[PDB]
């Protein structure tokens, strides 16, 4: 019962406003974390 | 005054992004959506500078050979000409997160390393001597990655990678 996702599905999951904000915990590293 | 529902697609494991120029954690996520939040707010490895590495390992597994999960472990390695690292890294981790490798618990994580004249992408597994696992990992890499068949893939134990030419 392994959770399996094909590439196309994962790509389409990016099309959600949930993804449009950074994680609060995101460290500010110059040149790495935008 | 909205009326909303929210549910996210779980992953088989929690994963942690790491960075190195000392390896430091960027963050940990447990859902496809949370992954894109971290990924979309990181520079792509192609647009990276100097001698830096990204790591994406199962939560709890540090991206170091010393970690108990990486005892008796090894990795497949792909050396890439400049310009391929961003696309390959994306395809690799999407394949890892999507459980495309189908080797049970054997996967530890993935690395991409930008160097001077080339880039290197690798995926680590727990048991270097498990030939059935290392071959299945090999076969999945050639698929999910879009590399020519003559692209050389190297499998090395972690000890093979330490203190050697």
């Amino acid at each position: 019962t392994r959770i399996i996702y094909d590439r196309k599905f994962l790509m389409e999951c990016r099309n959600s406003p949930v993804t449009k904000t950074p994680p609060r915990d995101l460290p500010t590293i110059p040149g790495v974390t935008s | 005054g909205p009326h909303m529902l929210e549910a996210e697609h779980p992953l088989q494991y929690n994963y942690t992004f790491w960075y190195s120029r000392n390896i430091k954690q960027i963050g940990t996520f447990a859902s496809v959506e949370q992954f894109w939040r971290f990924y979309s707010h990181m520079v792509r490895p192609g647009d990276l500078t100097g001698h830096s590495d990204f790591h994406l390992f199962k939560e709890g597994i540090k991206p170091m050979w010393e970690d108990d999960a990486n005892k008796n472990g090894g990795k497949w390695i792909i050396r890439l000409r400049k310009g391929l690292a961003s696309r390959c890294w994306e395809n690799l981790i999407l394949a890892m997160l999507g459980e495309q490798f189908m080797v049970g618990e054997e996967i530890c994580g993935a690395v991409v390393s930008v160097r001077f004249q080339e880039d290197i992408i690798s995926i680590w597994n727990k048991t270097a001597s498990d030939q059935a696992t290392t071959a299945r990992i090999r076969d999945t890499l050639r698929r999910v990655l879009n590399l020519p068949p003559n692209t050389i893939m190297e499998y090395k134990t972690h000890t093979d990678s330490i203190k050697m030419p």
